[PDB]
């Protein structure tokens, strides 16, 4: 999983 | 109560340094340390520094030489500077307070300021109508199309209307501008009587638009 | 430095059950770990401070355990405004180092979108490019197609999908599907057409447009 600044949750 | 508020998201080019403001209220830095942490792609989570009630400052070990951690009592300000920034510097910068003066328990966050590296210029986005036209439940949104870097806000009727709103996730088109859509469903006899406004603030470019959505 | 292993890295449950989240340490850090909260666009929330202490504002389902190297946070019946990413921190060494965190997922019943789909604007078409936008309203689960169509022409290539997360009230997701033309391709064709496939329609559904009308 990696973080997403945009929603600032885990994109997994 | 308690609160910390940091400056606005934007643009830092390649070796160039970051400066972020965090502004508290609720408390006083003269009995409580101000931290901040960080939160990227490649690394998550990351703290990064503070400063203590009397004016010390750590920091962590891979970042001793290019930052620099600065505070006026009076004011209320902390201010958050780094030196040389790299793509992957890119992420969310926070400020933080303990829920004592001495400790690490972070009860109290900022908002967050998103930060890009990029040598892009900023752009301001457009804004379109996605205009209504099953079962009484009519939707409709806005697009708001070509603009660098992220972030941008949408809202509907100056926050007054929430409910029935999605918000997409911003998407990197091929010009390496982003672009997104918020809708909103509302029932479709109130689109006589009512009027459905997005507004759109892009803070990097200082363009700030209301956009009217109305049927065709 | 510790290194915080979380496991695992996805966590897919139903509401009113009991789910656990695991936090390892590389060496032994006492009881000396918090764990925090993010739900989408949020900043980290304090949850539980030193494995097991409360923290005020922070309702009761949620409550830690564990000391040495592994520890558990637990949302003893848990609710749809759960939907969030859950971190560990340690702080017994410095520096205090974070987890990678577990992402919570909610399974619920299978709904059927609402698909809307919206021509360009003549605002948008005074620029040269035309965007033909084609919305999938709160369904479950997030799997679904979207098939473009213009002038029985299949379309593949120019067109990007962005899927909301979870909502926190009802668990749904809701997806939106662009489809981006030059404005001369727009104007010498007719017929624009999304179909969409999901598990909850018996059939592919068609929303479409006539240029014009």
């Amino acid at each position: 999983c990696q973080f997403d600044e945009s929603t600032r949750r885990l994109k997994c | 109560q308690v609160q910390l508020k940091q400056s606005g998201p934007g643009l830092v080019q390649p070796s160039q340094s970051l400066s972020i403001t965090c502004t508290v209220s609720g408390f006083s830095l003269t009995n409580y340390g101000v931290h901040w942490v960080r939160q990227s792609p490649g690394k998550g989570l990351e703290w990064l520094g503070v400063i203590w009630s009397g004016g010390n400052t750590d920091y962590n070990t891979p970042f001793t030489s290019r930052l620099s951690i600065n505070k006026d009592n009076s004011k209320s300000q902390v201010f958050f500077k780094m030196n040389s920034l790299q793509s992957n510097d890119t992420a969310i910068y926070y400020c933080a307070r303990a829920l004592t003066y001495y400790d690490y328990e972070f009860a109290y966050w900022g908002q967050g300021t998103l930060v890009t590296v990029s040598a892009a210029s900023t752009k301001g986005p457009s804004v379109f109508p996605l205009a209504p036209s099953s079962g009484g439940t009519a939707a409709l949104g806005c697009l708001v199309k070509d603009y660098f870097p992220e972030p941008v806000t949408v809202s509907w009727n100056s926050g007054a209307l929430t409910s029935g709103v999605h918000t997409f996730p911003a998407v990197l088109q091929s010009s390496g501008l982003y672009s997104l859509s918020s809708v909103v469903t509302v029932p479709s006899s109130s689109l006589g009587t009512q009027t459905y406004i997005c507004n759109v603030n892009h803070k990097p470019s200082n363009t700030k638009v209301d956009k009217r959505v109305e049927p065709k | 430095d510790i290194l915080l292993t979380q496991s695992p890295v996805i966590l897919s449950v139903s509401p009113g059950e009991r789910v656990s989240f695991s936090c390892r340490a590389s060496q032994s850090i006492g009881t000396n770990i918090h764990w925090y909260q993010q739900r989408t666009n949020g900043s980290p929330r304090l949850l539980i401070k030193y494995a097991s202490e409360s923290i005020s504002g922070i309702p009761s389902r949620f409550s830690g355990s564990g000391s040495g190297t592994d520890f558990t946070l637990s949302i003893n019946s848990v609710e749809s405004e759960d939907i969030a990413d859950y971190y560990c921190q340690q702080n017994n060494n410095w520096p205090t180092t974070f987890g990678a965190g577990t992402k919570l997922e909610l399974k619920r019943t299978v709904a059927a979108p609402s698909v809307f789909i919206f021509p360009p604007s003549d605002e948008q078409l005074k620029s040269g490019t035309a965007s033909v936008v084609c919305l999938l309203n709160n369904f479950y689960p997030r799997e679904a197609k979207v098939q473009w169509k213009v002038d029985n022409a299949l379309q593949s290539g120019n067109s990007q999908e962005s899927v909301t997360e979870q909502d926190s009230k009802d668990s749904t997701y809701s997806l939106s599907s662009t489809l981006t033309l030059s404005k001369a391709d727009y104007e010498k064709h007719k017929v624009y057409a999304c179909e969409v496939t999901h598990q909850g329609l018996s059939s592919p559904v068609t929303k479409s447009f006539n240029r014009g009308a």
